[PDB]
């Protein structure tokens, strides 16, 4: 019945130790819409933005949460996300990279 | 600019 | 060009939770510019982009008014829809509909939409005619005699043909240096040594709008597709879409592979390689 959350997690612009920047946990093709999305800073819930729910032509709902965020070499930033189509919930961590 | 449908299902 | 104007409905009924929560957002292209939810106190109909805010607030009274008559409809759908499918009044459930217009770029209706989900599923949508309905399943088939013996479509064509038009020409003027001023993507690549057998060249597209964009690689001419890694297009955030493609290739060999960038934004598509 429930289709899966697929989820980046990602800066809006490439990263500097330094810098402060925008941290972004893009969640997108899930069904039904109850989802629990959080950014972590060393697995502790941040102060987060969540944008206004919508869907796609599939009917599948996605959600942007962001944050400010300053990227360092000491701190670990991860998305945290509960929806009825997992077992737990999953984390997902922050690289540059992606 | 919105709508909503007459009639319910 | 090709313009749509789309409404997304949602109303979830919450068993226990007191009656369904309604949210509805407009989006003209990938730029959003209203959302109502029922549950805000004194709900109003709020903009949501620059361009909307900028009209009389009978405008917003206007909408206001149209969601919170949506809202109470689709209070009334999911009960008769657990009906339907003879459901318990347990389970949360799901009602779903988009709806709205797209325009040549003549500036004429090209094509109207009208279609509705139950639990995310197809339950019944306006076919092209403007005329008749697709109902998905036997329930919906009960709605598609109810809504073609009422004549309910003629009230969406009014609509359609009229207000939906009229007020996608409306937004596109009123913002312009947003709607039709395109975004170029800014292009680069990255190089991410994995192992003595490959390094990961990444083709980063930033800073483009709208969200549609042909991102590929090539290795002496020949389209890797297949064989590449590519994420689906995300917000930034500030109104722009990222995306990415990255194949894995033998160290020394970087200069055999060329990404390609395809926007309308773009007067020519951008060729560029590592370095």
């Amino acid at each position: 019945e429930p289709r899966t959350p697929k989820i980046q997690v990602y800066s809006r612009h490439p990263a500097e130790n330094g810098k402060p920047n925008y941290l972004n946990c893009y969640v997108y093709g899930f069904h039904p819409p109850q989802i629990e999305i959080d950014l972590l800073k060393n697995g502790q819930k941040m102060k987060t933005e969540q944008s206004d729910l919508s869907f796609s032509k599939d009917w599948s709902f996605y959600l942007l949460v962001h944050t400010d965020f300053t990227p360092s070499t000491v701190d670990e930033y991860s998305c945290r996300v509960n929806h009825s189509s997992l077992a737990a919930p999953h984390m997902v961590k922050w690289d540059r990279n992606n | 600019f919105p709508q909503s449908a007459p009639h319910g299902v | 060009g090709p313009h749509s104007l789309r409404y997304f409905y949602t109303s979830v009924s919450r068993p226990g939770r007191g009656e369904p929560r309604f949210l509805a957002v407009g989006y003209v292209d990938d730029t959003q510019f209203v959302r109502f939810d029922s549950d805000a106190p004194n709900p109003k109909a709020e903009p949501r982009a620059p361009w909307v805010e900028q009209e009389d607030p009978e405008y917003f009274h206007r909408s206001t008014r149209i969601f919170k008559g949506a809202a109470q409809i689709d209070r009334g759908n999911l009960q008769t829809l657990r009906g339907y499918y003879n459901q318990s009044e347990d389970g949360s459930h799901t009602i779903q509909r988009m709806f709205g217009c797209d325009l040549g770029p003549d500036g004429r209706l090209l094509r109207g939409y009208n279609q509705y989900a139950y639990d995310g599923a197809d339950y019944i949508a306006l076919n092209e005619d403007l005329t008749s309905w697709t109902a998905a399943d036997m329930a919906a088939q009960i709605t598609k005699r109810k809504w073609e013996a009422a004549g309910d479509a003629e009230h969406y064509r009014s609509y359609l043909e009229g207000l939906c038009v009229k007020w996608l020409q409306i937004y596109l003027d009123k913002g312009k240096e947003t709607l039709q001023r395109a975004d170029p993507p800014k292009a680069h690549v990255t190089h991410h040594p994995v192992s003595a057998r490959e390094v990961t060249l990444r083709c980063w597209a930033l800073g483009f709008y709208p969200a549609d964009i042909s991102l590929t690689w090539q290795r002496d001419g020949e389209d890797q597709t297949q064989d590449m890694e590519l994420v689906e297009t995300r917000p930034a955030g500030d109104g722009t879409f990222q995306k990415w493609a990255a194949v894995g290739v033998p160290p020394g060999e970087e200069q055999r592979y060329t990404c390609h960038v395809q926007h309308e934004g773009l007067p020519e598509p951008l060729t560029l390689k590592w370095e």
